[PDB]
């Protein structure tokens, strides 16, 4: 069939009409980034020839190929290690989370490791370790920090988090209880804290609803975590073809260079091994340059994962669809392998109602304007709301300002405002 | 079928009919003898990396070597997840880490000047008094102007084909 | 070591300049290196073969020469675009990205020419000297309660007051930087205050 590009929709646009939602919900989404790769290392003469000396002797006529692919596969390691690096290590001091546990009535314990195990790790960080699942001169090194590094760095940041909200990016970490936290977030977005003041509890109530669904989601489904299986199982076909392309001929006589050196004389068989030390030579740069763009490719994903980190975790960002789709509030990390995992707590209005609106209202000849706020209607009277809350407020002389005649203004209703 | 290894005896089973064996990428791992019928496992021969850790020559010259992925048993020494390090003593304290090693170890030259080995510290412990009813607000600041360096080009080179390879 | 990324960058360049002009002293499998003498001493047919060989090698080496430094220029594009998004956004206004031109409240920048490179002076707001204080949600005067517009209730043990989010400044409680929305028994922390008229 042809693919739809989604459902038909015709916004009832007016002149006199807008639509103003008197409800919202808290969606906590999961965006999936790659930050660093297994550190391969290719023995280039072990893999070329193999404890060989003639053979080695007769690779070394071709210049410095080897130094280049050692050094190429060292700065790939550097820049693997300090991709995590510049990732996690962003906080100077290790943040604790205090014993009790009053969030107000957020439910954290899901995303805080728990001492009930030997690696320090939180359920999330567990179901996302389950999910993700020597030789002829391949051989992996380790890398710098450990996964129990890298569990205690995200439990220090969501602790720093909860405990501060964006104050210990800047300059130190600043004590402040998760309702006000919660408040500021609110108010960097255009609604006020009233509306978390008094919904409070609505506002947790979503939002461990949503930590469920997560967690339900992450234990059934197990094609959750895509890039980070890809490129592992990228590193694992390169590394395959790169072990097979020694079965290879090149058009010598054997692809076994001990059989060829006992069965013929080096006079003879240099031929066939100049045929096989080309092309394992071939073979192993078309792997280093393939191998190079991966490394770069995963760079520009770790920047990406550093730049989100700085501008979800250690704060709120009012970049569009860049901490998650809707409005953000806040961000929490969690790691995962080889790569990092946010949950991107977004606004998101619901129940729109659509109402009848004016530019502004003239009262006694004078246009008067709202300073923040939109002049709405129910039918008979005018009020004046917010933006993204229905909140009808009495139209005073202190939530609108004068500016000139309403002689020039397009659409201006009339009506009586009150002074205090 | 000529090579060096380390035969061992394996717990395999061979067919009557099969003498030679091989593994998933293509490499013999286990054979038949011709004269007994035993089944002896192709390990392949003790091999690895040399890394040397070594400080600032201004410092010291006392250096330390790193063998990749040994048991300390094939080549003052201690057993990491990253190999052998036969120079340096893993001291029981946490310092900052100063030469990378891995699986989280790290070197630094500490004073009886020698080399030495740790796990290194993520950073200082730290425990905000958390409440429901405090508050932390500055009562002062500082600027503090900072630098940042970023490449902006390089040196425009080009290099003639026919000049190069033929001249 | 303050210039450390260009400083490694020209090392970089001048170690492949380096051994694309040292690549020429191989032979890759022939007599030698030099062509005049094997054009001297071996035969035509001969040494049509070894100019061959010299040639694919001399290619082979070049083309891994344009292809490394054709990475080196996508990095270094990266490095470019992300030092003229930093200036127009910091230089040329004030940026509110956290972490982005350096670590704190961003105020201005300063660019600095530098050899193949920028250097950029960020100006930043670091707060410092905090000292322990008790907050509460809203205030309730006359059984409505009191939601500062721009502000946090801090009290020094007997009195409360209103200050700045990030520079403690002591202010009465008014109805001008209050507004009321609601009741008392709404918000859960809500704590009995009086608040001022003028
Ligand atoms: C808003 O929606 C939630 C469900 O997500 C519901 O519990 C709540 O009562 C709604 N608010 C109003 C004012 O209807
Ligand atoms: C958080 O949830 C867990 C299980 O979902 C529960 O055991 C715990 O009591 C909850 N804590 C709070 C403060 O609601
Ligand atoms: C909202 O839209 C419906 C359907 O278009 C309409 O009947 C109703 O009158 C509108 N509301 C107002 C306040 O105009
Ligand atoms: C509009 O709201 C006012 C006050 O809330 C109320 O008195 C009036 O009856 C409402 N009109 C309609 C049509 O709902
Ligand atoms: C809105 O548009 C309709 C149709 O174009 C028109 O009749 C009406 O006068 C307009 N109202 C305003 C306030 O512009
Ligand atoms: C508002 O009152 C003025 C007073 O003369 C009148 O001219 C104008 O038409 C009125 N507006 C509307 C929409 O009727
Ligand atoms: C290294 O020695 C330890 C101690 O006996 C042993 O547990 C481990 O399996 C050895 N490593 C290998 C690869 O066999
Ligand atoms: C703030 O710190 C500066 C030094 O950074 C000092 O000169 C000044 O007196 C301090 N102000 C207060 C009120 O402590
Ligand atoms: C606040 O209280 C905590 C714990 O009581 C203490 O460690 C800290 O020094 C006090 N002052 C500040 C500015 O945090
Ligand atoms: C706060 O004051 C109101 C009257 O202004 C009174 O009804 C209420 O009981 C008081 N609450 C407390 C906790 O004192
Ligand atoms: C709190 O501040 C007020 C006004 O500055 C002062 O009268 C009062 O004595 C202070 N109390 C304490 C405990 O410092
Ligand atoms: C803060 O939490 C404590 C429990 O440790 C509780 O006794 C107190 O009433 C809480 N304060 C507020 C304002 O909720």
């Amino acid at each position: 069939y042809t693919m739809s590009l989604g459902a038909e929709n015709s916004v009832a646009y007016s002149n006199n009409s807008i639509a103003i939602p008197t409800n919202f919900t808290i969606s906590v989404t999961t965006e999936i980034l790659p930050v660093s790769m297994t550190k391969t290392s290719v023995d280039c003469t072990m893999y070329i020839c193999g404890d060989s000396t003639e053979c080695s002797n007769l690779l070394l006529q071709y210049g410095s190929f080897c130094t280049q692919l050692n050094r190429a596969l060292t700065g790939i390691a550097v820049e693997q290690d300090k991709n995590t690096q510049e990732v996690f290590a962003q906080v100077k001091q290790i943040y604790k989370t205090p014993p009790i546990k009053d969030f107000g009535g957020f439910n954290f314990s899901q995303i805080l490791p728990d001492p009930s195990k030997p690696s320090k790790r939180s359920f999330i960080e567990d179901l996302l370790f389950n999910k993700v699942t020597k030789f002829n001169g391949l051989t992996v090194l380790p890398p710098l920090l450990t996964d129990e590094m890298i569990a205690q760095y995200t439990s220090a940041l969501l602790a720093g988090t909860i405990t501060s909200g964006w104050t210990f990016g800047a300059g130190a970490a600043l004590q402040i209880p998760f309702a006000m936290q919660m408040a500021y977030r609110f108010n960097g977005i255009g609604v006020t804290q009233n509306v978390l003041y008094e919904n409070q509890k609505l506002i947790a109530n979503q939002f461990n609803s949503a930590i469920g669904k997560i967690q339900d989601s992450l234990s059934s489904t197990a094609s959750a975590l895509g890039k980070l299986q890809d490129v592992v199982n990228q590193n694992a076909q390169a590394l395959n073809t790169l072990v097979k392309q020694l079965s290879s001929n090149f058009g010598a006589i054997s692809s076994v260079l001990n059989d060829i050196l006992s069965r013929l004389d080096p006079p003879e068989a240099e031929v066939q091994i100049d045929r096989l030390i080309t092309g394992r030579l071939q073979s192993l740069q078309t792997y280093v340059t393939q191998q190079l763009i991966r490394a770069a490719e995963i760079r520009a994903s770790a920047n990406l994962a550093a730049t989100k980190m700085s501008e979800c975790v250690l704060g709120q960002s009012k970049r569009v669809d860049f901490c998650g789709k809707g409005y953000h509030l806040m961000s929490f990390p969690q790691s995962a392998p080889h790569g990092v995992v946010f949950l991107h707590v977004t606004y998101v209005p619901a129940q729109e109602k659509n109402f009848t609106t004016a530019p502004a209202i003239c009262h006694d000849g004078k246009a008067h304007f709202p300073r923040e706020g939109v002049f709405v209607s129910n039918g008979t009277h005018w009020f004046v709301t917010q933006r993204n809350f229905y909140e009808p407020q009495i139209i005073t002389t202190d939530n609108t300002f004068v500016s000139g005649n309403c002689d020039v203004v397009i659409g201006i209703v009339n009506n009586t405002v009150y002074d205090p | 079928l000529t090579g060096t290894g380390v035969l061992t005896e394996s717990n395999k089973k061979f067919l009557p009919f099969q003498q030679f064996g091989r593994d998933i990428a293509d490499t013999t791992d286990a054979v038949r003898d011709p004269q007994t019928l035993e089944i002896l496992d192709i390990t392949p021969c003790s091999f690895g990396g040399v890394s040397v850790i070594t400080p600032g020559t201004n410092t010291s010259n006392q250096v330390a070597v790193l063998y990749q992925g040994v048991n300390c048993t094939e080549v003052n020494v201690f057993q990491t997840r990253a190999g052998c390090l036969i120079g340096a003593e893993h001291v029981n304290n946490s310092y900052e880490c100063d030469i990378p090693i891995g699986a989280g170890i790290c070197a630094s030259y500490q004073t009886s000047q020698s080399i030495i080995a740790y796990t290194m510290s993520l950073g200082a412990e730290n425990s905000v008094a958390y409440s429901n009813n405090s508050i932390a607000i500055p009562t002062n600041f500082t600027i503090s102007v900072t630098t940042e360096i970023l490449p902006v080009s390089m040196t425009k080179t080009s290099v003639d084909c026919t000049m190069y390879i033929c001249g």
